[PDB]
DNA sequence: CCAGGGCTGATCGTGCAAAAGTCGTGCCAGCCGTCT
DNA sequence: AGACGGCTGGCACGACTTTTGCACGATCAGCCCTGG
């Protein structure tokens, strides 16, 4: 209700990483207050990979020039980004036509790997077929259902397709395993990765099967008074010069109690609502019950907004997982077997028994709400659709394919 | 994402993973030579939205586009033999334990 | 422009004959800095962009 | 390349502190004061103009406390880096020059032969040269460029950086500090402990 | 063949053509020690 | 000189109701496999 | 080849939870003034 205090309570919710800052931001303030190996080895990967090819061959200076404009334009992941035509444009030239450009894009798609710098799939697959020997079975076939009748394969559907495009079931789907062993997006073929992303917090004790309020690493922002500038309040020369020390030193005293208040609170904060949930982790994570706020403060001593506000932006880390507090969060689910259920334990269970199915005959929403009851769950079919729809789990009906 | 060490990568032929396991890991006694895969592991990288022409890849393939990307053991440039035996050290906890 | 002559002007070096030095005047340090540095942090650990 | 603001003046070491005094050979100043002078204590006198003292004399901290109540404002001092700077910045390069060439030529002894003729040399270098002396104290600090100081890629926990930006975070931060507490009008006493900290890092 | 970025790649494309030819250029680490005494309150700069 | 009353700096309390997000769950529309 | 029935997906009511702004006068012992 306090201003001095109302954000002093309010400036935890918040990650360790601003919490740093923020201390830092108002660590100049109050002077009082306060807390080889330059072989970067490089490399190269489609972009210099590819330029290097470049130069190699032989370009005129008007061709070499236009060559680096679309190189440039060639997505890491896969094909380049912008269209044909806006290279041209962006040679700033109008005796230049597209032919012109043509030949210089068309003579970069034999490189490296065969199919960089494509544009719109179809080109990429269909140039891939042209460097393959011409005495093969499924040459024309695969050819042909290339250049056109595409969207048809792309559905789950295939009879409709051979029955048009005069094609037979046997013959024609050996052509499409050709078309299948022919790896699109070819210009990931050079990539690689080197990451990392980890953040710590609470960590576990792990004591006879069990993980706790254990300690805090490095999380305490070094917040010691100065004692060689502390020694010249008493004898302070002017009355300006004593307000100004005592003023400091008060609010430094205040910080100083309400970091380590925040600390404390957090510190033994982690060990009731992760054991109000010792489902999740022990017997995994399909078993889990629904836990609230609400009921979180009504289990341990404290306050909703309380611990609202310590939990968030608190990563937490056992040897299990590590998983942010406020994610634990889950609505409810009747069951009517000794305990309500959440939507993510629906979510968890729909996608293992979809990976535990038949792959010609797929699994579905009346089937899994019939699974579920057969367990003892009871719930409705529409959640189990919006569980399944949420994931971006493909319809099963279009699941489906040839056997 | 948790890239889980499978035995069914990307940009490999099939004559190059004829020399792993079902969990994906090195036969022992098979006789590894130049720079060959031996431990198949495929990073998940962070997927993308809607943008069509991924949806009707993504369809065309399955568990392939926009999926991970792989990034194996493979052999040293500049080492042979055969591979006399393959530890493996787990997290406990972890629900996995396939060639273990 | 022309994407002619950008491309070409890269590698204008010259014999570097009869290299000197001197003192650096402090009006004269501001000529090859562009911008100001004030803050001490580098590279933040969220998107990894400084 | 870019630079730091750094409003409170400091100077450089690789000058004063080489083998000969750079800054000494132009002050006729004894190295032991010069140094005593840069870490913010001393009291050096800065003009001494109408009160009878020296322009290039020490007055301790008890000496200029019961001087500056005898001569009231007129004796104006510094205590300071800028101190140097500013005693520097006022000095007649041609007019000293001759009368310290006349002195040479005319009063010619045993020990007087020597030791004099190196800081006329000095002079007239310094001269030919164009360039300034209150060039040595430097304002700003141009930083190192940061692609040729990686940060050492580590495993991904820590990244470990190649310990030459923690040089130039500490001093950033330093100075960012000091010019927070300088908008407040803080003590004497924590200011300039404050600006003898940022001239040592 | 040292320090040289455009210079190794041009005298790689001079012997895949097959000229055998050299041009000079100016390495980096020439550069780089200017870059670390500019760091510094000392002016040097190259001139004609 | 000591205890009673007034002044004032220190020190607390880390709470509580109000507006929005979330899924149980029902309704409703479009689409495809099959027998007529 | 189209109606019938299953499948699927989008949308919305409502109970419950998530979170979020609201700046407060009140209070207690040390210090200072004063009567017995």
């Amino acid at each position: 209700m306090t201003p001095q205090l109302q954000q002093a309570i309010r400036l935890l919710q918040l990650s360790t990483l601003e919490l740093q800052q923020e201390l830092q931001q108002a660590l100049e303030s109050n002077p009082l207050l306060e807390e080889p190996v330059y072989q970067g080895e490089t490399t190269q990967t489609l972009q210099d990979y590819l330029m290097w090819q470049v130069e190699l061959t032989p370009f005129t200076d008007t061709d070499r020039a236009i060559a680096t404009s679309i190189v440039d334009a060639v997505d890491d992941t896969g094909y380049l980004t912008i269209q044909i035509e806006d290279i041209v444009d962006s040679i700033g030239d109008d005796e230049i036509g597209l032919e012109e450009v043509e030949a210089v894009l068309k003579r970069i798609q034999r490189f490296d790997p065969v199919g960089v710098a494509a544009k719109d799939l179809r080109d990429c697959l269909l140039i891939q077929l042209s460097q393959f020997a011409k005495e093969t079975p499924w040459l024309e076939e695969a050819r042909l259902i290339i250049s056109d009748h595409l969207d048809l394969l792309a559905n789950h559907d295939f009879r409709t397709l051979m029955r048009v495009t005069r094609l037979k079931e046997e013959v024609l789907k050996e052509a499409v395993n050709l078309i299948q062993s022919l790896d699109p997006r070819p210009g990931q073929s050079i990539q690689t990765s080197e990451p990392e992303y980890v953040i710590p917090d609470v960590l576990v004790r792990k004591v006879s099967g069990r993980w706790t309020v254990e300690l805090n690493a490095d999380s305490i922002p070094r917040l010691k008074i100065n004692q060689q500038y502390a020694a010249m309040g008493n004898s302070a020369r002017n009355d300006a010069d004593g307000q100004f020390i005592r003023s400091n030193l008060q609010e430094a005293r205040w910080l100083i109690k309400s970091l380590e208040s925040r600390n404390d609170t957090l510190l033994r904060v982690s060990r009731c609502i992760v054991e109000q949930q010792q489902a999740f982790f022990e017997q995994g994570e399909e078993y889990m019950k629904p836990m609230v706020l609400a009921d979180i403060a009504q289990a341990v001593e404290m306050h909703e907004s309380t611990i609202s506000r310590v939990t968030t932006q608190k990563y937490l880390h056992s040897p299990r997982g590590i998983f942010e507090l406020k994610y634990f969060f889950s609505s409810h689910v009747n069951t009517e077997g000794g305990g309500e259920a959440s939507s993510t334990a629906i979510r968890a269970l729909v996608k293992k028994l979809i990976a535990a199915e038949n792959p010609a005959k797929p699994l579905s929403d009346s089937k899994l709400t019939s699974m579920l009851s057969e367990q003892g769950i009871m719930v409705a079919r529409r959640t189990v659709a919006k569980y399944r729809e949420s994931l971006s789990i493909p319809p099963s009906n279009q699941r489906k394919q040839l056997v | 994402g948790p890239e889980e060490i499978t035995a069914d990568i990307p940009n490999v032929g099939e004559a190059a993973l004829s020399k792993l396991d079902e969990s994906g890991i090195v036969y022992i006694g098979a006789e590894v030579t130049g720079g060959d895969i031996l431990v198949g592991k495929v990073t998940p990288k962070g997927e993308t939205q809607l943008t069509p022409e991924e949806k009707l890849l993504r369809a065309i393939f399955g568990e392939k586009a926009s999926d991970v990307k792989d990034s194996s053991l493979r052999v040293p440039n500049g080492v042979s033999g055969t591979v006399i035996d393959v530890q493996v050290f787990t997290r406990d906890g972890v629900e996995k334990d396939k060639r273990a | 422009k022309d994407l002619l002559k950008f491309l070409k002007a890269q590698t204008k070096t010259e014999e570097f004959d009869a290299i000197k030095i001197a003192l650096a005047s402090p009006d004269m340090i501001r000529s090859w800095s562009f911008g100001e540095v004030k803050k001490p942090e580098t590279i933040n650990y969220r998107t990894f962009k400084p | 390349m870019g630079h730091i603001e750094l409003a409170s003046p400091t100077a450089h070491i690789w000058f004063l502190k080489s083998l000969p005094s750079r800054i000494g050979l132009l002050l006729d100043m004894p190295l032991r004061d010069i140094e005593r002078v840069l870490y913010f204590e001393s009291y050096v006198v800065i003009e001494g103009g109408m009160t009878n003292l020296e322009r290039q004399q020490i007055l301790t901290e008890e000496q200029y406390l019961d001087a500056l109540e005898e001569f009231g404002d007129e004796f104006d001092a510094k205590m300071g880096a800028e101190a140097i700077q500013a005693l520097l910045k006022s000095m007649d390069l041609e007019q000293e020059c001759e009368q310290l060439r006349e002195e040479l030529n005319e009063t010619n002894s045993e020990t007087k032969r020597k030791k004099l003729t190196k800081r006329i040399k000095l002079l007239e270098a310094f001269v030919q040269s164009g360039n300034k002396p209150e060039w040595m104290i430097l304002t700003v600090l141009p930083v190192l460029p940061p692609d040729l100081r990686p940060l050492v890629p580590l495993d991904g926990g820590r990244f470990a950086t190649s310990d030459l930006n923690d040089l130039y975070r500490r001093v950033i931060n330093r100075n960012n500090r000091l010019k927070r507490l300088l908008d407040l009008a803080a003590p004497d006493i924590i200011v300039r402990n404050e600006k003898r900290m940022l001239q040592e890092a | 063949k040292s320090d040289d970025v455009n210079g190794r790649t041009k005298m790689y494309k001079n012997i895949v053509d097959g000229n055998h030819q050299m041009e000079p250029g100016m390495p980096e680490s020439f550069n780089v020690l200017l870059k670390e005494i500019r760091s510094l309150g000392i002016n040097i700069e190259l001139e004609d």
